[PDB]
């Protein structure tokens, strides 16, 4: 039951809740790298999740940047 | 003056070097022209023969007509593509 | 040299002409020389350009040796190899010839913007001699695709009302069938690793690789030379597009189409052009019966023509895929002998009548003879070569090719017979409509031929009866050449 | 080289002609701009034909291993 | 294709810098004075403001003397490096390399130096560095440690080539050189 | 030289005072500090040394004949697109100011062209996954340079959204792979190419078929193209297929070790239903940007079949494939940048509103060039031309060398819908030829001072007074003899082709 | 079926062509040949219009 | 000529499971950065170590 896309209805009807779900999804990978690498007793995939954390990080930023610039935009008038 | 014709038939040759290859066609078209013109002075014959013997040509052109007939289908230009791409003895 | 020289000449010739008429641009207004009478200073180093590449072709004409078998003047240019035979010789000739009548035809009937034309009559004219000698399939389509970035814009810009109509269907039609023969041009490259004619003169492939190279191949020349049912492009193409693109059009580009026949198919696909033959003749002659009978019931005075031509382009295409000599001599003649009568009648039809009276409809014109005599006696003469009359060069060409196809095929061949009638039925029917009758009470009577026009007509004429009394001039040249092409094996 | 250097050199000069006619100036206007433009394409030039000969040491060279590769094949 | 002899894999950088030819410094003398000269070209190509000649500032001058000095040094850095690899005329260099590598064997010293380095960081700065002038273009990467990859066999500098008699060396055994691979691990395979 | 240099513009930007005529001096060290990239980069790199393909730093980025001609392609393209910005284009003041405002427009390039040349370097996927972000935020940051703008904002956060996916499945394939081997470096999974589950790498490759818009994802790319400026999509649409299409070509190359059956006829579904959108697409639109956005999605569909095919025929024709393509594309966007110029003023109709981000947005805005500027329409016309494929320009070839990989590898079906998706194509690149000049002789007699050039004041009278910037108009020169001119040399440059090599050797 | 895969089977065209070994069995889809044995002309052909007879 | 140079560069060689390039120059694991001889699992002896295999280059 996910072959009928059940995931749209889960998520907001805001561009604020798309920017929520891409995190969550990210998230997912992480959960997995970490999975594997303790299981195999590895570090070199410890240090994948640290930088998928920290790359996803950014992401998070420079989408939330580009966000609140589009939404002054509306309410940039500025008349007094 | 009057170039001869390079007797070169395909069966001595390998295709590949095309200078040979060149020779077996053109040798092929230039012994296929001289049987037309035989063909031509046969019928030259023909043709006088029919006028001068006048009632008399059905006896004393029987030959000359018989052979014409005989060599017509054949005395006419071919080309060598036949006889290149093929092989008759398979 | 012949290339080197060509190429280098007209280039030259281009950039004189933009040189000298762009120049003038700047910031002022066109107060120049040059452009006094109509660009008339522009119009003739244009015109004298066409004039010379026909001297170029003499050049290498007296040494072309009409006995060696076998591609001559074989020079490498561009890393292209270019070579002249004997069906290639009389081609380019024909070609160039048409070259400053083209021009001239169009000498005093534009809005304005003669360089352009001239440039775009020219470059038309050099690349379509170009592609009767090079010696490849990607050379010849490189010259044969060239020209629809000059024709295209050339029908657009000096066009009839419905030119945007047309610009699309000579660009769309030549590209969208001329790539079915990319890919056969690309599968020789593939299998061979070269698409040199000589090269692959002597490959025999696959009974089935032969057919779907046939195929992509005959696609690209059944619309190139107008055949049934893909036909459906030049008439409006030639109804719309100017009398220096009718001329060169009908003249030598649906010749290229034969030409291509030659190279492409007779002697690299030598075996499954027999087994395409009797197709080829069912097509062809549903064409030529259908697009005589067609005629009949158009309306249009340029249309009328333009079926006119396909009818004798369906004879080419009859003879030239007989496998005899007869055949093929008699259908290159009628190309030659097509490539003067045919533009000859643009001229008549869309290049007097429709240049003082402005219109195209077959209804208006009757009785043209009791005040344009002198444009009748040309009108009478055009229309009787055009119909095969023995005099004509028309008639050689089309007995030998009714001939040639007798001899391939017998029973379906001898409805290529129906040439002689019906060729006489809608060609006569305007011929006698334009000159019966009182004259006719739509039109004014107006200046009767000028020398201009009297000019063209005299020696788009000649060349035909020339042909047509004494065709020794042709046959002597090809028939070495055309005997290559035949395949047959006789035990 | 010099044959094909002077080829470059009028290409380069073709440029610049083609410049006017996108800038609509007569094409006698600053001369220099065409001495400019050859001396620059001539440049690309030299570097180019260095470039072609360069390669055909290379690829014949490449070459000889490929024929020995494709007897190993035909055998 | 113009190979020579290797002299080093991984070329250090001091070494890198000592070997540059008369003519790289020139190198780095234009770039240094190209890139103002460039934007002073820019100018006469188009003007930034206006339709006449006009020289840029002052401070512009300045950084852009900057970028051509930390611009020019690669062209002199990536010319040195490759006679180095192998990939340019490297007689001249070969000469000095054997010199020096011999003066330092026969001192009883290595050839590549001490090292702050435990063994393994040794081997993790020699893939770091190794071959980083490939993208010297795209941002920087120096070999600036003492370590001992540079893919090369120590006994091609025992053999006395043509010339190199009359430097009278003499060349203990490599067991006895100080910081080498062969002459470190006496006591514990584990440990230098 | 990029990472030193940059980091001296970036602290060089904010010290000096914020004038657009700094600022674009400060453009033109951009130019300077490519420019010395080049040099640098050629000096070092050469095709005889990279044919082996030589690893470097710790094994992270593998560098070899052919990654390494990519590389000098993305700093030649862009050496040409700063002449955009580092020159006037046009001239006048209002048009042209728009380039020279944000200074740290040539710091974001800089910043992508680290990212566009890397890309196709890397070896292991956790270099890969951060190098793709590098390149990837680059654009969104680009796309919303000009804040001031609603349309570049919101294109901007279309694309960051749309990336944001892409960057989860590139990433998510990564993981996976590393799930089932335990290996990262790209070299070492190489050893267990047969053993790992193949379509992992085709869920990696659907992550980088959204970045450079391939159908089905086509829709963004054509909605992003069409809203951004035409001095921004003149390089968010290039740049990003330059280092990504050289990146899919490589993983091909491993997955082709295996030979999947499966995975050819998955990929050539999406090439088949791309061509079949990227030719009816562009069929009823109005919009010029619009139309060159399905342009592009044609020819991405017309190399990716090269890339599919993957023979030693694919590497000559994508290599000379995306050079060709890559000046065509700088040839036209110079082009609409220049004639700007000669657009009508009104002294109302549909109430048409044009902005001076997109001052050329309409097809229908071309009209009447043949006769404002006859040697310009010709540039344009060659260029499009081109693209059609009418030989011997450039545009020939490259369908000509495609067909031939295509058809060397059984793709028989795909070799046949590209031409008839070239031929449908065809339909609306002659729209835009007939509205340049099938018009000419009905409005040759026209009087009009009411275009935009016309603004600027008299200065002498006398002396000549050339409408268009020097720079601007050489480049277009240049670049429309290459495409022209292109069959003297062709033999002598696809022998250039013949030696870059990926792993061929013999 | 395609090329690539039939060339590299032996099916191609890689070696060149020569024409004095005349394949009695019918050639490949992608195989070019020199010359062919006349009994395939005849069974493609057919006998007729100028093969063999006229 | 020009026919035979390009069926040589034109072929391409088959790869499959068994031959295929990989650009690995050594091995891994000779030196860690703490406790390099772990579970004394790592048999390859660097001091008698197997010639590698060298990449093949054509231009040379
Ligand atoms: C996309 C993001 C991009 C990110 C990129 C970020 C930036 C990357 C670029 C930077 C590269 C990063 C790599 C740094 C990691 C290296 C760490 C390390 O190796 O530590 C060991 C290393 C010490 O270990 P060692 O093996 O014993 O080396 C001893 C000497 O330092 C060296 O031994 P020596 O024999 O070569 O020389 C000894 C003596 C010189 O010995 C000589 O032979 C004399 C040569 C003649 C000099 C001619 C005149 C020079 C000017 C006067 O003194 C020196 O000159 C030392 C060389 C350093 C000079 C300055 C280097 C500046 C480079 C820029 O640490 C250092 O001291 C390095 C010093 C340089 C600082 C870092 C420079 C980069 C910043
Ligand atoms: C309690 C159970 C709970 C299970 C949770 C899921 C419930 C079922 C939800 C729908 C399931 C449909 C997909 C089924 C799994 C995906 C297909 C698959 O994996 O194969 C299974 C099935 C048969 O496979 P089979 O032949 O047995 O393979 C054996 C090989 N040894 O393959 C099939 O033949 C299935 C038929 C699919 C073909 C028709 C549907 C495709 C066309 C519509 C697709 C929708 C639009 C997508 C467009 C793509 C976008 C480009
Ligand atoms: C001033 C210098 C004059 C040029 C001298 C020169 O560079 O010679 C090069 C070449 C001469 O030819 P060459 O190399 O000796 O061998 C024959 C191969 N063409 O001469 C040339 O390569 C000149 C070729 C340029 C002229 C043709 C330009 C393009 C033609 C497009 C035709 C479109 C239809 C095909
Ligand atoms: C505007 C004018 C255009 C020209 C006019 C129309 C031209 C086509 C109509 C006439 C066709 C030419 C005549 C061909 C039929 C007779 C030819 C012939 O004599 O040979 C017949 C042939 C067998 O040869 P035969 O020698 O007769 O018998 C020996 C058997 N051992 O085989 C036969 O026995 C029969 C041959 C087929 C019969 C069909 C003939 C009618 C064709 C109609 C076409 C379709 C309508
Ligand atoms: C700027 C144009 C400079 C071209 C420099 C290209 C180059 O030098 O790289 C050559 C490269 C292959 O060469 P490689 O083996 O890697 O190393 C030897 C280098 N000769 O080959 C390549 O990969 C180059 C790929 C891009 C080819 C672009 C061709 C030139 C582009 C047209 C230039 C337009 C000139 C406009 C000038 C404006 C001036 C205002
Ligand atoms: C002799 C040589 C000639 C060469 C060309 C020969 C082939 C030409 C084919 C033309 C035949 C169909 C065209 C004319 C039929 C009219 C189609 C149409 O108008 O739509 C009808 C139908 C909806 O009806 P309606 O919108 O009301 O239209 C009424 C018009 N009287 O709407 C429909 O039914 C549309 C059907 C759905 C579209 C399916 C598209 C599938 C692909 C079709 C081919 C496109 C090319 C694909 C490959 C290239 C791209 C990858
Ligand atoms: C045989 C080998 C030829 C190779 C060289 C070709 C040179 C082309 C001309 C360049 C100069 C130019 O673009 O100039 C423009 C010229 C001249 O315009 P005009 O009417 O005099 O301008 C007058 C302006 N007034 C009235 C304001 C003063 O017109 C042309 O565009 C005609 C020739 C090219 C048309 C088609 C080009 C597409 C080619 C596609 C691949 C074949
Ligand atoms: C108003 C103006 C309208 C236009 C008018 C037409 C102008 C004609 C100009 C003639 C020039 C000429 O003659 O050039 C000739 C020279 C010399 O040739 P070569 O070096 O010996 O090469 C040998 C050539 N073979 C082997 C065919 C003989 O080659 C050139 O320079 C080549 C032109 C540049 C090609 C473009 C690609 C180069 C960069 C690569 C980018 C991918
Ligand atoms: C000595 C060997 C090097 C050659 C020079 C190379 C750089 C050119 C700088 C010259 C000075 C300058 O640009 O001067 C300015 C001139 C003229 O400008 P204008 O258009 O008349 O503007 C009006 C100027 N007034 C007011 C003085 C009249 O512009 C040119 O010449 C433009 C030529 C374009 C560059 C050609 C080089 C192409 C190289 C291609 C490599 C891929």
């Amino acid at each position: 039951m996910d072959l009928i896309l059940l995931m749209l209805v889960a998520v907001g009807l805001n561009i604020i809740d798309i920017y929520i779900m891409i995190e969550i999804l990210i998230m997912g990978c992480t959960v997995n790298t970490i999975y594997s690498a303790s299981l195999d007793n590895d570090m070199i995939g410890l240090i994948y999740s640290l930088i998928q954390i920290i790359i996803a990080g950014v992401e998070s930023a420079i989408g939330l940047s580009i966000l609140v610039n589009y939404n002054r935009i509306r309410n940039s008038e500025e008349i007094e | 003056d009057h170039v001869r014709s390079p007797n070169v038939s395909f069966d001595d040759i390998d295709y590949n070097n095309s200078q040979d290859l060149h020779n077996a066609q053109e040798s092929l078209l230039r012994e296929q022209w001289i049987r037309v013109s035989a063909l031509k002075v046969c019928r030259k014959a023909l043709e006088s023969c029919y006028k001068t013997s006048g009632p008399n040509h059905y006896e004393d052109c029987r030959e000359i007509a018989e052979k014409y007939l005989n060599m017509l289908p054949d005395h006419r230009i071919q080309g060598f593509l036949g006889y290149q791409k093929n092989d008759p003895s398979k | 040299m012949l290339v080197q020289n060509l190429i280098i000449f007209n280039i030259i010739g281009i950039v004189l002409l933009v040189l000298l008429n762009n120049n003038n641009n700047g910031i002022l207004n066109k107060k120049s020389l040059l452009t006094i009478k109509n660009e008339l200073k522009l119009k003739q180093i244009g015109l004298i350009i066409s004039i010379i590449n026909i001297l170029i072709i003499i050049e290498n004409w007296i040494g072309f040796n009409s006995n060696y078998y076998g591609f001559q003047n074989i020079e490498r240019f561009l890393n292209i190899y270019w070579g002249i035979d004997g069906i290639s010789l009389l081609l380019v000739l024909l070609t160039l010839i048409l070259g400053p009548i083209a021009i001239l035809s169009n000498w005093k009937n534009l809005k304005g913007y003669y360089t352009y034309y001239v440039i775009s009559i020219n470059m038309l004219v050099i690349l379509m001699a170009l592609n009767f000698i090079c010696l490849d399939l990607v050379s010849f389509y490189i010259l044969f695709e060239s020209t629809l970035a000059p024709l295209f814009l050339l029908i657009g810009i000096y066009g009839a009302n419905n030119k945007n109509k047309a610009a699309y269907y000579v660009l769309i039609y030549t590209l969208a069938s001329s790539l079915f023969m990319l890919l056969s041009i690309v599968i020789y490259y593939i299998i061979i690793n070269s698409t040199d004619y000589i090269y692959i003169n002597n490959i025999i492939l696959s009974i089935n690789l032969q057919s779907l190279l046939f195929i992509g191949i005959i696609i690209g020349i059944a619309v190139k030379t107008p055949l049934m049912p893909v036909h459906t492009w030049l008439p409006t193409v030639h109804s719309e597009s100017p009398l220096g693109g009718s001329i060169l059009l009908a003249g030598v580009i649906l010749k290229l189409a034969i030409y291509g026949v030659i190279r492409l198919l007779l002697p690299n696909l030598s075996e499954i052009s027999m087994m395409f033959t009797p197709i080829i003749y069912i097509i062809s002659i549903l064409t030529l019966i259908y697009s005589s009978l067609i005629t009949l019931k158009q309306t249009d005075l340029k249309v009328i023509i333009a079926y006119s031509s396909i009818s004798h382009l369906a004879v080419c295409m009859i003879g030239i895929f007989a496998n005899n000599l007869i055949g093929i001599n008699g259908s290159l003649i009628l190309c030659l002998a097509h490539g003067f009568v045919s533009p000859a009648l643009f001229i008549l039809v869309g290049g007097i009548l429709y240049d003082r009276y402005h219109n195209r409809l077959i209804n208006y014109y009757q009785g043209l003879s009791t005040f344009m005599p002198i444009f009748s006696i040309y009108l009478v003469v055009f229309s009787f070569c055009n119909t095969g009359t023995p005099l004509s060069g028309n008639f050689v060409g089309e007995f030998l090719s009714i001939t040639g196809a007798v001899i391939r095929h017998p029973i379906i061949g001898s409805l290529t017979a129906a040439s002689v009638l019906l060729s006489a039925c809608y060609q006569m029917k305007l011929t006698n409509r334009l000159t019966g009758s009182v004259f006719s009470q739509y039109l004014h009577i107006t200046n009767d031929v000028t020398n201009r026009e009297i000019f063209l007509l005299n020696w788009l004429l000649i060349p035909t009866i020339i042909i047509g009394i004494y065709p020794s001039f042709v046959t002597n040249i090809l028939n070495l050449a055309s005997s290559t092409l035949i395949y047959s094996v006789l035990i | 080289m010099i044959a094909s250097l002077a080829g470059w050199g009028l290409f380069g000069v073709t440029v610049r002609a083609y410049q006017q006619g996108i800038r609509k100036v007569p094409f006698s206007y600053y001369p220099l701009g065409y001495v400019y433009s050859a001396l620059g394409w001539v440049a690309f030039g030299y570097g180019f034909n260095l470039w072609t000969e360069r390669n055909d040491k290379l690829l014949e060279k490449r070459v000889e291993k490929l024929k020995e590769s494709r007897n190993l094949r035909l055998s | 294709m113009e190979t020579y002899e290797l002299i080093d894999s991984d070329p250090k950088f001091s070494r890198v810098v000592r070997y540059f030819r008369p003519s790289d410094y020139l190198t780095w003398a234009l770039g240094t004075i190209g890139a103002p000269g460039l934007m002073v070209l820019f100018e006469k190509i188009e003007p930034a403001k206006g339709n006449t000649f006009k020289m840029p500032p002052p401070s512009i001058m300045r950084i852009a003397t900057t970028i051509g000095f930390f611009g020019g040094f690669y062209y002199a850095y990536t010319s040195s490096t490759k006679r180095f690899w192998g990939y340019s005329e490297n007689a001249k260099e070969v000469a000095k390399d054997r010199y020096e590598v011999k003066k330092a064997l026969s001192e009883k010293k290595s050839p590549y130096g001490s090292s702050l380095l435990n063994p393994y960081q040794q081997d993790m700065s020699a893939r770091n560095s190794t071959n980083s002038q490939l993208l010297l273009a795209i941002f920087p990467w120096f070999n600036v440690a003492n370590h001992q990859s540079h893919g090369i066999d120590l006994r091609k500098y025992y053999e006395v080539r043509d010339g190199e008699e009359n430097w009278n060396f003499t060349l203990p055994p490599l067991d006895q050189v100080k910081d080498l691979d062969v002459a470190q691990y006496k006591e514990y395979s584990n440990y230098p | 030289m990029l990472f030193t240099s940059l980091l001296l513009i970036i602290v060089y930007g904010s010290l000096v005072n914020k004038s657009h005529l700094l600022t674009k001096l400060i453009n033109r060290l951009g130019l300077i500090i490519i420019i010395y990239t080049l040099l640098i980069h050629l000096n070092i790199n050469t095709l005889e040394n990279l044919s082996i393909g030589i690893n470097m730093f710790n094994n992270l980025l593998l560098i070899n004949s052919f990654n390494n001609t990519i590389i000098e392609l993305i700093l030649i393209i862009c050496i040409l697109y700063v002449l955009l910005i580092s020159f006037n284009i046009t001239g006048l003041s209002i048009i042209d100011n728009l380039n020279y405002s944000k200074r740290t427009f040539i710091v974001i390039v800089l910043f992508n062209i680290i990212g566009l040349t890397l890309l196709p370097l890397v070896n292991d996927i956790m270099i890969l996954f951060i190098i793709i972000e590098l390149q990837s935020y680059s654009l969104y940051l680009l796309t919303a340079i000009f804040n001031e703008s609603h349309n570049s904002t919101k294109s901007a956060l279309y694309y960051f959204i749309v990336g944001s996916i892409a960057s989860f499945i590139i990433l998510d394939a990564t993981v996976s792979i590393y799930d089932d081997l335990g290996l990262t470096n790209i070299q070492y999974i190489l050893m267990y190419i047969d053993k790992l589950e193949i379509f992992d790498l085709l869920c990696l490759l659907f992550g980088l078929f959204i970045k450079i818009g391939l159908a089905p994802f086509y829709s963004y790319s054509i909605t992003i193209y069409s809203l951004s400026p035409t001095i921004i999509t003149n390089y968010i649409s290039l740049m990003p297929k330059l280092s990504i299409l050289t990146l899919i070509y490589i993983i091909m190359h491993y997955i082709n070790i295996v030979n999947n059956t499966d995975l050819n006829y998955v990929i050539s579904f999406l090439i088949l239903i791309s061509m079949f959108i990227g030719s009816f697409g562009g069929l009823n639109v109005i919009r010029i940007k619009t139309l060159l956005a399905y342009s592009s999605l044609l020819n991405v569909s017309y190399m990716l079949l090269a890339i599919l095919s993957n023979s030693n025929e694919s590497i000559i024709a994508y290599i000379y494939y995306i050079i060709q393509y890559s000046l065509t594309h700088i040839n036209i966007f110079s082009i609409i940048l220049v004639i700007s110029i000669y657009l009508p003023i009104m002294n109302n109709m549909l109430n048409v509103m044009i902005t001076k981000y997109s001052p050329i947005e309409y097809i229908n805005q071309l009209k009447n060039l043949f006769i404002n500027n006859i040697f310009i329409a010709i540039a344009l016309c060659i260029s499009i031309f081109s693209l059609i494929g009418i030989p011997p320009l450039t545009g020939f070839y490259g369908k000509y060398l495609v067909l031939i990989s295509g058809l060397n590898n059984g793709y028989v079906l795909l070799s046949i819908v590209l031409i008839i998706a070239s031929s449908i194509s065809t339909v609306y690149y002659a729209t835009i030829l007939k509205v340049l000049s099938f018009d000419t002789l009905s409005f040759k007699d026209i009087i009009s001072n009411n275009l935009i050039i016309n603004t600027s004041p008299e200065n002498n009278n006398n002396e000549i007074k050339p409408e268009i910037s020097n720079v601007i108009s050489y480049v277009i020169s240049s670049l429309t003899l290459i495409i022209l001119l292109i069959i003297i040399q062709y033999e002598n440059i696809v022998k250039g082709a013949y030696l870059v090599l990926l792993y061929n050797w013999v | 079926n395609s090329y690539r895969a039939a060339l590299e089977a032996g099916n191609g065209n890689e070696g060149g062509f020569d024409n004095k070994v005349i394949k009695t069995e019918r050639q490949g889809f992608w195989e070019g040949v020199y010359r062919r044995p006349l009994s395939q002309t005849v069974e493609d052909l057919g006998e007729g219009r100028g093969i063999i007879t006229q | 000529s020009t026919a035979d140079l390009y069926g040589l560069i034109s072929f391409t060689p088959k790869r499959d499971i068994h031959h295929y390039v990989i650009r690995v120059d050594e091995v891994p694991g000779k030196h860690f950065p703490t406790n390099t001889t772990g579970n004394f699992g790592n048999t390859v002896d660097f001091e008698n170590l197997e010639p590698r295999r060298k990449p093949i280059n054509p231009y040379l």
